[PDB]
């Protein structure tokens, strides 16, 4: 079959900290030469990916020493000794035993770590000048939230919501979210979140 | 040093032909196996195909879905790799990466944003976001393609200004809502580059 | 903006024009009459006057009776007055339909306000203010000296305004450098090179790592800086057995 792999998709990192990102494989990636067949890759935010580690542990040339690789045939671990802003990105766990390579997997979403934020839920009813062209979009503006693990429900149901996840910044290192509910004439005549910043659902309507 | 400089962007409609050219500089082209890997908007990588090295046999192998239509070729004498994108579809509306190895994607080149949409080029339909009682925003929706820049107070306010990324509707258009969060009146201008359509709006609840 | 402004303003000639003189503001502002106003104070000894015909010609006639630079501008047209303010659509909004005001960036300097401003008002409203109010260029120039600006490079093909900037410092203690632009009759690159040399002499920062890129020049040994040497020596103090 295929060696389907999992990883800590939402591992946080903070400046000045050593981080431990992992990968788990169903089969054994160790070769008959005793050579683990896993490749750690890094994709920068809005840039070309780069090859960090090959053969499980070793560097690529030009990749800083701050990445180290190790692990057994199934479990693999990359430790970042010194976390930086270029380190923040997506980490890809690539197997080699079998290549066809349909997808690169979910990938580890790495973000700069702060404390849990307070999700600001702002309901914006569509403007009356939107209603002349036959369209309507009430936007649930989730703002200053962390992590990006919040789903927005549309009741009074859902299914017409489109996703807009945003850039995490430098000074605030938070997230913003837009659940765009494009809508039509008659059905225009409420959004709430389950983000970890709060516990009870905060429901506000247009 | 080594570079994998790319070219082949433009406009294509569902059912057309396109060319992706990758020029490798720095090492011998013949012994590396070229691969084409593509980044669907919103997620990471998806491998499209790869041709074997010239001396390995030049045996091409694509993904089952893109097998046949896409044609991977190469050449040492002018040192160029071609990805013949025939019959482009909505999955080809994505960034494409020229990767320096069949099973070791090293340099990744730069990345070509290939767009495959049936829409046309018109300016944005700026709709405001009246505050409930707060934050003040305005829409950008009904625009295509993606050059875009939306600021608030016309480049005067920068703290709390946060423009949302593009959203693709099933009808082939693009969606942006730019937002500011500050108590108060605020003015938002949107510049559509390809047709040069600048629309300005002031918002009250 | 400029194209449509000129296109539509080309009709008002025959009623009003403008002139530019280097006379002190006092006497000219005292003797103006019959639909005359000072369009732009370019200095304590320089004013651009926007007046009606048959007397503005006689204003430069009054300036040639006092024997000053007489330039009957062949480009005379109507501005900073009411003959252009009557067009509130073509001359007030048609010129600028699109505008992208920028942030602080490098401080620019508007004149109609007389002080430094952010680049937000730079649109058709600015041209409306130029056609409605005066310019008060001298106020902006004095603001330049207050904010540390002395070297003035004239962006034109003949020095007419740096000449005036030289009368900015003719009565002001803060004597400021106003570069001599390409002379009236100069249209070659040798004149641009001499203008660049003069600008460097005045104090203009010239990135010489950009002029020599297309020449393909080579660095050659040259004499070093000729240190003007004093006689600086500290001899030991004591004299033995005094």
């Amino acid at each position: 079959d295929v060696v389907m792999t999992q990883s800590p998709l939402s591992l946080p990192v903070t400046p000045g900290e050593p981080a431990s990102i992992s990968c788990r494989s169903s089969q054994s990636l160790l070769h008959s030469n005793g050579y683990n067949y896993l490749d750690w890759y890094l994709q920068k935010p809005g840039q070309s990916p780069q090859l960090l580690i090959y053969l499980g542990s070793n560097r690529a040339s030009g990749v800083p020493d701050r990445f180290s690789g190790s692990g057994s045939g199934t479990d693999f671990t990359l430790k970042i000794s010194r976390v930086e802003a270029e380190d923040v990105g997506v980490y890809y766990c690539m197997q080699s035993l079998q290549t066809p390579r349909l997808t690169f997997g979910p990938g580890t979403k790495v973000d700069i770590k702060r404390t849990v934020a307070a999700p600001s839920v702002f309901i914006f009813p569509p403007s009356d000048e939107q209603l002349k062209s036959g369209t309507a979009s009430v936007v649930c503006l989730l703002n200053n939230f962390y992590p990006r693990g919040a789903k927005v429900q549309w009741k009074v149901q859902s299914g017409n919501s489109q996703e807009s996840v945003t850039e995490q910044d430098s000074k605030d290192s938070t997230y913003s979210l837009s659940s765009t509910l494009t809508l039509s004439k008659a059905d225009y005549e409420a959004c709430e979140v389950t983000h970890q910043g709060l516990s009870s659902p905060v429901t506000k309507s247009f | 040093e080594v570079q994998l400089v790319q070219s082949g962007g433009g406009l294509v409609q569902p059912g057309r032909s396109l060319r992706l050219s990758c020029t490798a500089s720095g090492f011998t082209f013949g012994d590396y196996a070229m691969s084409w890997v593509r980044q669907a908007p919103g997620k990471g990588l998806e491998w499209v195909g790869f041709i074997r090295s010239k001396a390995y046999g030049g045996t091409t192998e694509y993904a089952a879905s893109v097998k046949g239509r896409f044609t991977i070729s190469r050449d040492d004498s002018k040192s160029i790799a071609y990805l013949q994108m025939n019959s482009l579809k909505t999955e080809d509306t994505a960034v494409y990466y020229c990767t320096r190895g069949g099973t070791l994607f090293d340099y990744w080149g730069q990345g070509t944003l290939v767009t495959v949409s049936s829409a046309s080029t018109k300016g944005p339909s700026v709709f405001p976001l009246a505050p409930s009682s707060a934050a003040l925003g305005c829409l950008v929706k009904d625009y295509f393609p993606e050059p875009v820049t939306v600021s608030w107070n016309s480049g005067a306010l920068t703290s709390g200004v946060h423009t949302f990324p593009a959203v693709l509707q099933s009808s082939g258009l693009y969606s942006l809502s730019s937002v500011v969060t500050v108590p108060s009146t605020y003015i938002c201008n949107v510049n559509h580059k390809p047709s040069n359509t600048k629309v300005d709006k002031k918002v009250e609840p | 903006v400029v194209a449509l402004r000129s296109r539509v303003i080309a009709t008002m000639p025959g009623n009003k024009g403008m002139a530019s003189i280097a006379a002190p503001a006092g006497e000219v502002r005292a003797r103006i009459g019959d639909r005359v106003e000072i369009a732009a104070v370019n200095g304590p000894r320089s004013v651009v006057v926007a007046g009606d015909s048959d007397e503005l010609d006689r204003l430069v006639a009054s300036c040639t009776t006092e024997c000053i630079r007489a330039k009957r501008l062949a480009v005379d047209y109507a501005s900073h007055s009411s003959h252009v303010e009557t067009i509130r659509d073509a001359l007030h909004a048609e010129l600028g339909e699109d505008f992208h005001p920028l942030p602080g960036f490098v401080p620019f300097f508007s004149t109609v306000t007389g002080r430094w401003t952010q680049p937000d008002e730079l649109d058709a409203g600015y041209w409306y203010r130029n056609l409605r109010r005066t310019v008060r260029f001298a106020d902006a120039v004095r603001a330049l000296a207050e904010q540390g600006y002395r070297t003035f490079l004239e962006v034109s093909a003949h020095p007419i305004l740096t000449a005036a900037i030289e009368e900015i410092g003719d009565g002001s203690g803060a004597d400021l450098s106003a570069i001599h632009s390409l002379r009236r009759g100069d249209g070659s690159l040798a004149d641009f090179g001499e203008a660049l040399s003069r600008a460097f002499a005045a104090g203009v920062a010239v990135d010489w790592e950009s002029v020599h890129l297309g020449t393909g020049a080579r660095r050659v040994p040259l004499p070093t800086y000729p240190f003007q040497r004093e006689r600086v020596w500290l001899e030991p103090k004591p004299v033995a057995r005094r």
